[PDB]
């Protein structure tokens, strides 16, 4: 016969970064022309 | 009389595509703590 009691604290923290690119195969880019 | 002509066709696919990356960094403490009897 055995009978034991188990208590414990778990504490820990997190940190993150997260980095995003989007683009639109139509429409990718606007072109602008200087004339005379 | 007028008539048009067409000489080639261009198409422009309405797509949309994305790129995520990330980074994580954790830390975990526990004490734990036991009384067996026996």
């Amino acid at each position: 016969h055995t009978t034991d009691n188990s208590t414990a604290v778990q504490d820990s923290n997190g940190e993150s970064w997260n980095t995003g690119l989007s683009i639109n195969k139509g429409e990718s880019a606007y072109i602008n022309a200087n004339v005379r | 009389i007028v008539g048009v002509g067409m000489e080639k066709l261009i198409i422009s696919t309405n797509e949309h595509a994305s790129t995520d990356q990330g980074k994580t960094v954790s830390r975990a403490t526990t004490n734990s703590k036991t009384e067996s009897n026996t």
